[PDB]
Formats: structure tokens, C-alpha cells, sequence
RNA sequence: CCGUGGAGCAGAAGGGCAAAAGCUCGCUUGAUCUUGAUUUUCAGUACGAAUACAGACCGUGAAAGCGGGGCCUCACGAUC
RNA sequence: ACGCAGUUUUAUCCGGUAAAGCGAAUGAUUAGAGGUCUUGGGGCCGAAACGAUCUCAACCUAUUCUCAAACUUUAAAUGGGUAAGAAGCCCGGCUCGCUGGCGUGGAGCCGGGGUGGAAUGCGAGUGCCUAGUGGGCCACUUUUGGUAAGCAGAACUGGC
RNA sequence: GUCUACGGCCAUACCACCCUGAACGCGCCCGAUCUCGUCUGAUCUCGGAAGCUAAGCAGGGUCGGGCCUGGUUAGUACUUGGAUGGGAGACCGCCUGGGAAUACCGGGUGCUGUAGGCU
């Protein structure tokens, strides 16, 4: 008595697209990202693909063929403790880290390493990258935020100035890393610098530490369980992409069998759900017999 | 009122009664069904229907002349509500008149020569059914009395046929009786629902 | 025995309809600045109407949306006006409700003689945890069927909180 | 007096036809356009810059000049007396590539082998394309049943 | 004063006349309309093959003559 | 809460569009200068409109790009 | 053997008409059955009461009959374009101010290597000058206006 | 036998409801001092990790609705070409070739690429 329902609403319904009823791209940006311009035929565009998930973030460089995308080279940020940095798995810090991490990997990966050194020193500049004449040439890649919204903090932008001090053409603008003054529009360096290096959870630890012990012990009970203090984490950081610069190699895993097969119902077939339905009948029918009597 | 002579073969292209045509009158007929048109479907076994031989148009005022013809014999014949009867073709083509001594040379020649709208005609096509009488098995001969006295009423030639299917559905009359008694067929009023077995179980369920 | 489902005040919605715009609407305003310490926001019209005098775009109403704790101690105030009295009709199928007040001083506020006296309407959702998925803007999906609110789950938990009494006349 | 302007009788033919309305999906613009292809030319109506004309829906042609992304065609189209050879700019979302060359060129990759295997064994391998010959003489089987009787069956309405 | 409007009969038999050939299409097409950011590369290309092409070609025609 | 266009996109209809071509907001003048090619009407002349480029100087955006008027099909005019 | 074709085949694309469809969107439209939310309206228990009940309409659910030049999921036959090789393959190298992780891509140029690549028929290509013509009609089939015409107006092919 | 990140085809992969999920992983979740943005830390941004698979998600099921495919529909409706064929006309039958759709009935209900990780 309500409403009409819905009968050929299914049978005009256009399903969205797979990865968008899933809800994981937009298509708009991607027509744009992806697709190389004619003119040159064969030559791939570089995306740079950082995505931020509860407790890691991805950094990956892919490009785009009609087969499907393909990865050149991933960085990840549960390998950091191998390299280092022992837990602060998602702050700006990692952010940089992972995007130095990337460029290292993917330089070695080339032998571009003892050329293009970019950036040791961090100082959070306006470092972009000049290609050397008599050398080949430069990385260029280009960003993917993804479906995360670009505000001046977004740490996207920490991956990116990552990648950028490691030593990848990347263009970009300064005015959305953090520590950028909005109302008057210049950009302040140390403020950023400070930012990367990480003194922003130094200086909320020391708040902590003064205003409440209950919180201090309600979050970072990770940091303090198996240490953390402030500085040790602005030396930390400091050893930690200089240990990133000096070994980027990934070493892969063995993977290996050694398991026992066996989770997931499989698909039951024809004749056992016909005799599923079969047996559904005989028991209703038995008690439309015995009950009606008894 | 032009002799219907003239509006007859299926020559232009079909015009209905829409959105571009907007000045159409009134078609004659308008109510399609004389008999106990609450009748389930037992109460009437048997159904006799008239094929058009021909391809041609057939006027509303025809269909109207005709249906009363039909209607004064069954209710002369075998009493009120002893048939079913049923007109299934509608009316919707509009057929165009472009009148003239608007006695003069006077006024136009051809010059504007698109007619307004006269009428209501109905399109046939060859072995489509004009009406539908549904009636008990004995009244087989008031059938086709009823029908040859709309026979001359219509233009043409078309010829009457006894069905061989149970109503008016299109169920064998033979495969009917025995197939209701136990399990697919439910009477819904004057018509009958199929049941088909690939539904969810609640149907089951809900039946026996 | 249930974990981690528990129903808690999700938002809590304060309106106030005021025929007008300029003076009237401007006090109410004020009041539900006085009353929740954050400033409210406007409300006004697609089409207007002529028979009881709005016209497009003008400022007809405020209202303001309160969560946490200042929502669960205004929604307190109203139900201590109330008296905790609230019929089966208020709550709506899809487990909400709402219960409005007039008089706006009875919720313990002073009274100003240039304000005035409004009356304000209390809306209420219900929210478990896991609502957030159909807002945020990445990944978004249906909320399922077993995890929604009910009719009964809401007057039971009226029922169970607050001491409410259901008046099903 | 047909209102001669572009895109006339197109109620149906640049329209997407249907559950398929919506974004242009990527595998048309990711192809690869190169100086002597054969392409169709099919109308879009969600791209709405560079449609070719309602003329050149269906008509294939060869392509010859590449741009940042759109492609130049030359296209046979008859006009009133004789058919000419017109030079075309479309952009990339309207086009595919006809399957009919690269048939033809694994015809020719085929052929190329089976000449190197043939002047490498001696064998004479037939690498023409014979149309369909008649039918050899074969020999039916009618074992242990006689043939179906059929006949026309008496008139019912 | 009424004639015959507009018609196309007995037009595919004068077409047909001499015949409804093809455009002829002779060997290295017209290449005027081409991207000219490609025909400022080609220009280049094309002399600067006349001009350097002498040396080395010869060395490898020479290779190719005694390997072959 | 449901809601595959049942709305809106200035207008006559048709086509197309849903993290959009719709609504709101922030910046803005690419509605700028210039040579050509091509389509459309077609005699394979023109005006008009449009397509794809090229070179400046810019706007925007983090960036990829987008933009040289209106989401597309009409909105306009020789010699002297 | 060059080349060509009012032709067929072999591939490969394109269309939205004939037909069909409405229990698929839009538009019209016939009739029955089921259901109890919503009223207004009739009747009844009645001081009155969504106090209870019967009825009506509307509504919704699955059905049913008929349709569409300015509707359509589907979708013909006839038809339109392209391809069916030396201007093509394959190898090797040079040049580029274009492109750029890369001696990378793409074009051009050079040298070398192997023509037997559907059926059928035919000689083709090309230039100049220019007469007459710019009042048409009929026939099969498809079709628009009209009641219709030895009427007016179109399409394909032939004829006069 | 699986998931994550990026994808290609764009419903065989949607929608409704009910079951099950060990390890990683995605999440849900706990808070606003810095970067950030709101009436509102609900959304967006940021430091985490006490809990939780309840939900999303992933697998399975529904004589499920839809989709795809295959029979029946049906050599039927139509149709290239032809006849000094029938017929008053309407149209219909034949030779030549080609050949469709709904109700009806049966079957399925994701496949994959690149990089990474758990049994
Ligand atoms: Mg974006
Ligand atoms: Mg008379
Ligand atoms: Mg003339
Ligand atoms: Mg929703
Ligand atoms: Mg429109
Ligand atoms: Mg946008
Ligand atoms: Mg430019
Ligand atoms: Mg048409
Ligand atoms: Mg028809
Ligand atoms: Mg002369
Ligand atoms: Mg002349
Ligand atoms: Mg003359
Ligand atoms: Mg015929
Ligand atoms: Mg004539
Ligand atoms: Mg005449
Ligand atoms: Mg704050
Ligand atoms: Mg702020
Ligand atoms: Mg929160
Ligand atoms: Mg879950
Ligand atoms: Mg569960
Ligand atoms: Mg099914
Ligand atoms: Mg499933």
C-alpha cells in the first residue's frame, strides 16, 4: 500500500563499475592520470600511487597498458622496522621515510644511484630535481592522492616530498605541504623541516607527560612498551634514512608452501541443491500429513 | 457521417489518438464487456470466436452496432447472464476528412489539404479475433447464431470459429480439467493464473 | 553478552521555526546560541507561498546539531521537562524520534524580556557503532540488516535508559 | 528542406545503446595508433568534441597523421558522380581497429612459414585459399533402422 | 505554373557511365596537414641524414660485403 | 530511510551527463594575439558554424591535464 | 604477369526498417480477483467514542484484452565500407633540435634477402576543347496528401 | 584456498534476506595538541591501538528476483529476385534463396593481469 516497489528497476539497472561500487576510484582524475598523449606512441606515464590505511601506508609507482596496470616498484610500511623506524607506522615521519624508501629503490633498481643524489641534509625546500646533461635522464612521475582530499597536512604530500628528496621529477607546488601559512602566503621551511623530522608528536608527548600521565598511558603504550622518547626519535629518524640510504635492496621473502589446505565452502552442485529442494518438500508434506492428525 | 465505403484498406500509416493529434472526437464504443462479467472461470466451459479473413479496418460505430446485435440475441436466447461475451479489438487509428463547400468554388482547392480528425477505426490483421463469446456447452448453436447475425453487421468477409482452448485463456480445454484439479492452475476470478515451478518455496508453502 | 553493539546517541538535532526573518529569527538564534555555546545555522525556503508570507531565500528558521556530551545532557534537560512521558507514535519505523517542547525557559535558562518565548523542537537519532561507514567518503556501503535500528529496539532502550513510560493511547 | 545542419538523423545512431550509458571505459583510449593502420569509425554520443560527422559512421579508413590525442583518417566517401578521398580529424574515443587486417596478417605470417618449411622439406603445401569445393562422394550409414517416413500433415486452425 | 520539384532517378545510370572509380592513390601521399611539430623533426631528420649518412653507412656497407 | 535519471542542465525537441556536463563555494578572464590544414553546405566556391593542431602570453589546479566561449545539434551577412 | 570491376566468395565492422514486444522504461487502454493503510460518503449496534462492525471509492499486488510515424528490450532479408601482398614482409645499420629512466619511442634514410598469395572477366591511365540539355512521363515493388483519379509528390530498376 | 594495493572486461561479478570467516590484511573503534576544516573532530585532516569481527568486506545458500547463454516458439511471422499465378479488389498461394522476437523449459551466477603477505 506504500509504494510501487521495484519490478523492472532490475531490468534497466545499470550496475556503476567494479571499482566503483566498490568505491575505491573516480574515473575523472583516472582519464586524466592514466592516458598517455598519442604523440608519443608508447611511452608510459608514471603514477605514483600513495594510499593511506589504518596502521600502513602504500607507496607504489605503476603505469598503465590494456592489459591492466603494471607495478615497476612498491615500498610498503611495515619494512621500516627492519630499516630502523620501530613503530610510528603512519605518521608524516613514515610518510617521508617510505617516500624516500620508494625513490632509493626504484633508483637502485635503475643504477641510477650514484648519480642523482638529491637531498641528504632534510631540510623541507624547494628541492626539484635537474637533470644532468651527459647522463640519463631524470625519473618524472606523477601523483595519485587517490580519493583523499588535498589539505595542506595531507601526508600524501610527506611521500611525496619523500620521494622528491630522494632524488624523482616530480612536479609540484609548495603550498600544500604542512607548516604553510594560509592567511599570508608564504611558505615557512623550518617549520616543515621540524614536521618531518617529527617534533610534532615530541613536542604532544612532552604535553602529555605534563598535563595527564592517564592518557600518556592510554595511547603510545606501543611507544613505551618498547621506547620511545623525544629525543631519540629527532636521532632516530636521522639515522633512519641515512640506514635507507645506504641499503634500499628489499630482500624478498622465501613465501614457501608448509600449510594445510582447507578454509572456504565450495560451490555445492546441481543434483545436491535439486535434492536440497526435494527434501524440502517430502518434510513439509510429512508433516502436512502427521500434524493435521495428531 | 461519410458512407464507410471509403474509410476502409489499411492504406497510410497508423494514427493514434496521442499527444500530436489533440482534436480527435470520441470513439462510439465504450464499455467492451455485456455479460456476467463477474463469471469465474467454471461457470462457462466453452468459447466461440470470430476470425477476420480479411485485412481491413473496422468502424467504431460497426463495432457498436454489432456488440448490440450480439447481446439482444443472448439475452433472447439463453437468458441474462448465460455468456461472457468480449470485443477485443479496440479502436485506435484516427482516420482524417477533408470537407469541402466551406456551394462555391470559393473558398480552397487542394491547396491546405491535411484533413481534421473524423473518427475512430480499428486496424485487423488477418486471423486476429474480433469477439469472444464464452458460454456453456449447451449453447454451441446460440453461439453461432449470434455470431452470423454480427456477421452481416460487419464489413466483408470473416468467418466463426469454436475454440479449442478451455475459456478465454489459452489452456487446452482438454488438458484443462485435469490439470486444475491437483496442482499448477488457481482460479483468480474470471481469469487464471500460472504457476510455474522455479519461484521460491513460500508459494508451495502456501498452497497444500 | 553482545559485543561492542550498543545504542548511544548519535547526533542530537535542535530546530526552531520561526515564521520570519530579521529580529524574531536573530533571538532565536540567540537562544540556541545560550543553549548549546556553539553558533546555530540558518535555514530558509526553495519556494515561498504568498498565503502565510515566506518568499524565496530568506531566513526563516535556525537549528544546530549537538553530539556527545552536551547532546546527552540537553537531551536530559528535555526529558526532565517532559517528565520522561513519551508516546509510541514519537518514535519513528526507522528507529528515530523526536519529542519538541514550547517554552523554551523551562529547560533552566533565564529569562530576558527582549528575547522572548519559542518554541524548540528536539530530534533525536539513534546510532551504533559502524553507522560511520554510509557517511565517510572512500569506501561506502549498505549498513546491513541484523546491524539497523528498530522500532522496538528504540522504545526498548527508551524504556531501559531514563525509566521512559510508552502511553500507547 | 530536409533543415540541411550536422547531425540530423541521428535520433539512434549516435546514442549509447543500452546498459552501457555512462564514463567511456579505458581499453579505447589505452590503444596504440600508428601510421598506416586500418581503423572503423563508430559515433559516441558521451564525447561530444571531435564526432566525426553522420556521414562517416561505419565507413573504415586508413589513418595518417597522430596527434596529442585525437588521429587523422582518410576516408572513401561517395559523393554525387564519384568518390573521393576526404581527410578526416577525430578524436581517439570513436575509433577501434578493424579485425579484418590482422586476419589478413596472420594469413601472411602462415603463409611465410609454411614457404620456409615447404622450400626447407620440398613439400608442395597449397597456400592459396581454395573456396568451398563440392561435396566429395561420401558414404552414408543406414544400419539397422529404415529411414523416418514423413508427410504433410492435415490442415487444423 | 507547376513543375517537378526535386528528384535523383535516372542518376545511377549516368553515374555509371564511365564508371565510379576510386581516387587513384599514388605511392608517398600528399603530406601537407600533418602535425607540424613532427614536420619540424622531419625537416631536420631528413638533411641532417644527407649530411651524416655518408661515413658510417659506407663502413657498415663494406662490413655487410665482406661478411656477405 | 528508499531513491539508475523518473530532476536539473536559459530556451523547440532529440541526444548526452550522477564522487558528473547538475547544486554550492574559491579563484578568475582562454569570450585574448597569429599563421595555416580539415569538416559541414558543396560546384567539391563562399559566409556562417565546428574539428584537430602550431607558436606566444596566461587562468586554474598539489599535479596529471583542462581551457582559445556557452555539454552537442540553430542563433547570423559580400563588393563599394 | 601491370591495373581495373554497378559481380560473387572469405573474413571483419556498421545500421534500428519489415517483423515482434508490452506480466521491460514512455505513451494510450479493457475487465475480473486479492488485500486491508487512507479518507470522505452510505448503513448498523449508540448519549458519542480510529467503541465495534458492514459498505464505498482511492490505493497496492500479481493477472488479463488491445495498440504506437514523431515508443522500445530484441531484431531480420535486401544493403554500405574496408582487406584479400613486392607500395608487401624480414634483417642489419645511420640521422633527428620531436619524445624521453634507458642506444626509449616514433618517423625518415641506406644496404641486403627471398613475388606461386580468393573466384571470374577484361586493355588500362590521362589531358584539352565543347555542342545539345537545365518543361518530362509510364510500369513492378515500397511509399506521403486525398474518398479517388488517366490526381499531386518521393525511392530502386527498366522503358518511352 | 585466500586477502591487500593498482587495475582490464563492466551485472554470469547487482538487489533482497539468512548462515560462516582460523593468520596476516582491510576495517570498525579511542581522542583533538600541533597541519587541517566544519554549527557539530558526524564528514575531511592528524598522534594511536584498550577492545571487536556485531556491521562493511570475503565465501556459501535461497525450487530467490534480475543478467548471460541454450532449446521450444518456428522454417512460423517477414523478405532479395520471378511468373500471360489465383483473385472484382483486399490480398493470398508457388519457385528461388535468406531468416527473427515474447510468454514456455533447462543451465550457470565472476574470469583474469602486476606487485605484495599470510596459513
Ligand atoms: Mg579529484
Ligand atoms: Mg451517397
Ligand atoms: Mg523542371
Ligand atoms: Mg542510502
Ligand atoms: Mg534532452
Ligand atoms: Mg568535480
Ligand atoms: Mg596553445
Ligand atoms: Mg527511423
Ligand atoms: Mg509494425
Ligand atoms: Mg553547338
Ligand atoms: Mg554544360
Ligand atoms: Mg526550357
Ligand atoms: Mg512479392
Ligand atoms: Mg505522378
Ligand atoms: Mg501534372
Ligand atoms: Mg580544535
Ligand atoms: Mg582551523
Ligand atoms: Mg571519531
Ligand atoms: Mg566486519
Ligand atoms: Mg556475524
Ligand atoms: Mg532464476
Ligand atoms: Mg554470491
Amino acid at each position: 500500500v506504500k509504494v510501487v516497489k521495484n519490478k523492472a528497476y532490475f531490468k534497466r539497472y545499470q550496475v556503476k563499475f567494479r571499482r566503483r561500487r566498490e568505491g575505491k576510484t573516480d574515473y575523472y582524475a583516472r582519464k586524466r592520470l592514466v592516458i598517455q598523449d598519442k604523440n608519443k606512441y608508447n611511452t608510459p606515464k608514471y603514477r605514483m600511487i600513495v594510499r593511506v590505511t589504518n596502521r600502513d601506508i602504500i607507496c607504489q609507482i605503476a603505469y598503465a597498458r590494456i592489459e591492466g596496470d603494471m607495478i615497476v616498484c612498491a615500498a610498503y610500511a611495515h619494512e621500516l622496522p627492519k630499516y630502523g623506524v620501530k613503530v610510528g607506522l603512519t605518521n608524516y615521519a613514515a610518510a617521508y621515510c617510505t617516500g624516500l624508501l620508494l625513490a632509493r629503490r626504484l633508483l637502485n633498481r635503475f643504477g641510477m644511484d650514484k648519480i642523482y643524489e638529491g637531498q641528504v641534509e632534510v631540510t623541507g625546500d624547494e628541492y626539484n630535481v635537474e637533470s644532468i646533461d651527459g647522463q640519463p635522464g631524470a625519473f618524472t612521475c606523477y601523483l595519485d592522492a587517490g580519493l583523499a582530499r588535498t589539505t595542506t597536512g595531507n601526508k600524501v604530500f610527506g611521500a611525496l616530498k619523500g620521494a622528491v628528496d630522494g632524488g624523482l621529477s616530480i612536479p609540484h607546488s609548495t603550498k600544500r605541504f604542512p607548516g604553510y601559512d594560509s592567511e599570508s602566503k608564504e611558505f615557512n621551511a623550518e617549520v616543515h623541516r621540524k614536521h618531518i623530522m617529527g617534533q610534532n608528536v615530541a613536542d604532544y608527548m612532552r604535553y602529555l607527560m605534563e598535563e595527564d600521565e592517564d592518557a600518556y598511558k592510554k595511547q603510545f603504550s606501543q611507544y613505551i612498551k618498547n621506547s620511545v622518547t623525544p629525543d631519540m626519535m629527532e636521532e632516530m629518524y636521522k639515522k633512519a634514512h641515512a640506514a635507507i640510504r645506504e641499503n634500499p635492496v628489499y630482500e624478498k621473502k622465501p613465501k614457501k608452501e608448509v600449510k594445510k589446505k582447507r578454509w572456504n565452502r565450495p560451490k555445492m552442485s546441481l543434483a545436491q541443491k535439486k535434492d536440497r529442494v526435494a527434501q524440502k518438500k517430502a518434510s513439509f508434506l510429512r508433516a502436512q500429513e502427521r500434524a493435521a492428525e495428531s | 457521417r461519410r458512407p464507410a465505403r471509403c474509410y476502409r484498406y489499411c492504406k497510410n500509416k497508423p494514427y493514434p489518438k496521442s499527444r500530436f493529434c489533440r482534436g480527435v472526437p470520441d470513439a462510439k464504443i465504450r464499455i467492451f464487456d455485456l455479460g456476467r462479467k463477474k463469471a469465474k472461470v467454471d461457470e462457462f466451459p466453452l468459447c466461440g470466436h470470430m476470425v477476420s479473413d480479411e485485412y481491413e479496418q473496422l468502424s467504431s460505430e460497426a463495432l457498436e452496432a454489432a456488440r448490440i446485435c450480439a447481446n439482444k440475441y443472448m439475452v433472447k436466447s439463453c437468458g441474462k447472464d448465460g455468456f461472457h461475451i468480449r470485443v477485443r479489438l479496440h479502436p485506435f487509428h484516427v482516420i482524417r476528412i477533408n470537407k469541402m463547400l466551406s456551394a462555391d468554388r470559393l473558398q480552397t482547392g487542394m491547396r491546405g489539404a491535411f484533413g481534421k480528425p473524423q473518427g475512430t477505426v480499428a486496424r485487423v490483421h488477418i486471423g486476429q479475433v474480433i469477439m469472444s463469446i464464452r458460454t456453456k456447452l449447451q449453447n454451441k448453436e446460440h453461439v453461432i447464431e449470434a455470431l452470423r447475425r454480427a456477421k452481416f453487421k460487419f464489413p466483408g468477409r470473416q468467418k466463426i470459429h469454436i475454440s479449442k482452448k478451455w475459456g478465454f485463456t489459452k489452456f487446452n480445454a482438454d488438458e484443462f480439467e485435469d490439470m486444475v484439479a491437483e496442482k499448477r492452475l488457481i482460479p483468480d476470478g474470471c481469469g487464471v493464473k500460472y504457476i510455474p515451478n522455479r519461484g521460491p518455496l513460500d508459494k508451495w508453502r502456501a498452497l497444500h | 553478552e553482545n559485543p561492542m553493539r550498543e545504542l548511544r546517541i548519535r547526533k542530537l538535532c535542535l530546530n526552531i521555526c520561526v515564521g520570519e526573518s530579521g529580529d524574531r529569527l536573530t533571538r532565536a538564534a540567540k537562544v540556541l546560541e545560550q543553549l548549546t555555546g556553539q553558533t546555530p545555522v540558518f535555514s530558509k525556503a526553495r519556494y515561498t507561498v504568498r498565503s502565510f508570507g515566506i518568499r524565496r531565500n530568506e531566513k526563516i528558521a535556525v537549528h544546530c546539531t549537538v553530539r556527545g556530551a552536551k547532546a546527552e545532557e540537553i537531551l536530559e534537560k528535555g526529558l526532565k521537562v517532559r517528565e520522561y512521558e513519551l508516546r509510541k507514535n514519537n518514535f519513528s519505523d526507522t528507529g528515530n524520534f523526536g519529542f519538541g517542547i514550547q517554552e523554551h525557559i523551562d529547560l533552566g535558562i533565564k529569562y530576558d524580556p527582549s528575547i522572548g518565548i519559542y518554541g524548540l523542537d528536539f530530534y533525536v537519532v539513534l546510532g551504533r557503532p559502524g553507522f560511520s561507514i554510509a557517511d565517510k567518503k572512500r569506501r561506502t556501503g549498505c549498513i546491513g540488516a541484523k546491524h539497523r535500528i528498530s522500532k522496538e529496539e528504540a522504545m526498548r532502550w527508551f524504556q531501559q535508559k531514563y525509566d521512559g513510560i510508552i502511553l500507547p493511547g | 528542406t530536409n533543415t540541411k545542419g550536422k547531425r540530423r538523423g541521428t535520433r539512434y545512431m549516435f546514442s549509447r545503446p543500452f546498459r552501457k550509458h555512462g564514463v567511456v571505459p579505458l581499453a579505447t583510449y589505452m590503444r596504440i595508433y600508428k601510421k598506416g593502420d586500418i581503423v572503423d569509425i563508430k559515433g559516441m554520443g558521451t564525447v561530444q568534441k571531435g564526432m566525426p560527422h553522420k556521414c562517416y559512421h561505419g565507413k573504415t579508413g586508413r589513418v595518417y597523421n597522430v596527434t596529442q590525442h585525437a588521429v587523422g583518417i582518410v576516408v572513401n566517401k561517395q559523393v554525387k558522380g564519384k568518390i573521393l578521398a576526404k581527410r578526416i580529424n577525430v578524436r581517439i574515443e570513436h575509433i577501434k581497429h578493424s579485425k579484418s587486417r590482422d586476419s589478413f596478417l596472420k594469413r601472411v605470417k602462415e603463409n611465410d612459414q609454411k614457404k620456409k618449411e615447404a622450400k626447407e622439406k620440398g613439400t608442395w603445401v597449397q597456400l592459396k585459399r581454395q573456396p568451398a569445393p563440392p561435396r566429395e562422394a561420401h558414404f552414408v550409414r543406414t544400419n539397422g533402422k529404415e529411414p523416418e517416413l514423413l508427410e504433410p500433415i492435415p490442415y487444423e486452425f | 505554373a507547376k513543375s517537378k520539384n526535386h528528384t535523383t532517378h535516372n542518376q545511377s545510370r549516368k553515374w555509371h557511365r564511365n564508371g565510379i572509380k576510386k581516387p587513384r592513390s599514388q605511392r608517398y601521399e600528399s603530406l601537407k596537414g600533418v602535425d607540424p611539430k613532427f614536420l619540424r623533426n622531419m625537416r631536420f631528420a631528413k638533411k641532417h641524414n644527407k649530411k651524416g649518412l655518408k661515413k658510417m653507412q659506407a663502413n657498415n656497407a663494406k662490413a655487410m660485403s665482406a661478411r656477405a
